[PDB]
């Protein structure tokens, strides 16, 4: 049980909210929800219309 | 749930694109209506026979008022939301054959047959009508508009050439671009009371 | 009612995001939180070694 | 006393999912207000008569009306918490035949 | 409680209120009430004739 | 919401209030109602002759 | 008389609207501060956490 | 008639400028915020190294 720890949840919850906050950085220090096309490809395909 | 609320949002969104669509319908209505306004005016003072003559001076006129119904026509034809066309033919309300309606089925909820279906029309055959507009009547008296020199004939006594019935055309022109103008106020009524549903079942 | 629609699309509600931004990065901190848990289990596997 | 422990707060949380569907419910009633405000206004300068005429010029506004009506119906029939219908007629009060309220 | 935060309505009161500021910035900016005609239909159909 | 604010409106009704300040400034500084054709062609047409 | 109805009917009495607007704007304001209240509800979620 | 053109071309209506830089001073200002959030990520990376 020692050589492995049962919290890599934890690294994973940790990688995916962290990866969250920083793609709300990202979303909130443009205004755009479609700052980056894999948020919502359809946004993108009509917006550009 | 989450599917439920996810497509509620969404729902929200799309009553607000539709509230969009029709904002912009409507302000083609309204330029419509100014032009309409106009039209009437020079059908009163080309109605206004005795001193409105030589009858070069009423095709002068006519030619104006055909250049606005032109304008009529170039509304109900490049008035586009995303590139489509909503004035013209394409949503007529009811034909003889109710299979070619094309409703505007706004999606409104997130289930089934939560929608709106909306329709709407004109052109410059947009005059008085009972199943299609008339022939001498009630359509090109928005596309043609008598006076070129066809008040000078006769004055209100001819049901095609009067100035009574022709400007009762234009008024009913009027009244029924300004019927189809105060639905689609009604509409938004509707989509704006839907959202405030939407907001509160959604949270 | 293009640039209203259009920003109904892309644009953000900022508030919104930013109520997210908060609460996520409180998970973000919550989770390193339950490493400084999680990590101090085997220690006391060491007091019973020890 | 476990069984009921745990049956009591989830006694609890089934009343609060309760409050929420109700908290539905009731916004549908709320917009349901304002529609009914809107046509009451309606109604009254359609009765100031004498100025409000035309009769197509009341034509118009009955279209309105007849919206603002449609919106009930449709409020009435959307309205939905999980999928299921509140507003309609499934959840009458008391019939003539008690046994299906 | 924390993955939802239950002042959404207060999403909503500000995307009402700040909603409503703007109707009327459309309506004082133009004089009209029936700037838009989602207020009243029927104003529009007397005033128009 | 940001990236695009809502009274863009406003700056439809300034450059039309404002656009029709100046017709009236045109219109007033020489007396006249065609001053410039796109008033009235009917008037234009008669009042020639 | 025409048009004192017309007006009565579609032109705004601008003092009533402005109140109207700053009443409203307020609102707006009150609803953004109750953000700053409302989001910093659970940072003491995370202070007994820590 | 020229210098109308002219104008419509060049010379800009700085109303709307003005709300364009308005606007855009605030994008500048929320992002320097989400440098003052984003470099307080390693800090708490920091905590639970202690």
């Amino acid at each position: 049980i020692n050589h492995n720890i049962a919290a890599l949840n934890t690294l994973n919850r940790l990688s995916s909210n962290n990866s969250a906050s920083q793609k709300n950085m990202e979303k909130l220090s443009s205004g755009l929800r479609i700052n980056r096309a894999g948020d919502d490809a359809a946004g993108l395909a009509i917006s550009e219309k | 749930m989450r599917g439920q609320i996810r497509g509620l949002e969404m729902a929200s969104k799309n009553s607000q694109d539709g509230i969009s669509l029709i904002q912009t319908a409507e302000g083609a209505l309204t330029e419509t209506h100014a032009i309409l306004q106009r039209v009437r005016e020079l059908v009163v003072q080309a109605g206004n026979t005795g001193t409105q003559d030589k009858a070069t001076d009423l095709q002068s006129i006519q030619d104006e008022i055909s250049a606005l119904t032109d304008e009529i026509d170039g509304i109900s034809n490049r008035t586009e939301f995303n590139g489509k066309k909503l004035l013209d033919g394409t949503y007529k309300v009811d034909t003889a054959t109710p299979a070619n309606q094309k409703n505007l089925v706004f999606q409104i909820g997130a289930n089934a047959t939560q929608q709106i279906s909306v329709n709407i029309e004109d052109m410059g055959a947009d005059a008085l009508g009972i199943k299609e507009a008339d022939g001498s009547i009630a359509a090109l008296h928005s596309v043609n508009d008598l006076d070129v020199t066809k008040f000078a004939d006769n004055a209100a006594d001819c049901a095609d050439i009067g100035f009574d019935a022709q400007l009762k055309v234009v008024d009913e022109a009027i009244y029924q671009v300004s019927s189809q103008r105060a639905k689609l106020g009604a509409v938004q009524n509707r989509l704006e009371h839907t959202i405030n549903n939407l907001s509160a079942s959604g949270e | 009612n293009l640039t209203a629609a259009e920003s109904r699309i892309r644009d953000v509600d900022m508030a919104k995001e930013m109520s997210e931004f908060t609460k996520n990065n409180i998970l973000s901190q919550a989770s390193q939180a339950m490493l400084a848990q999680a990590n101090q289990q085997p220690q006391n596997v060491l007091q019973l070694l020890r």
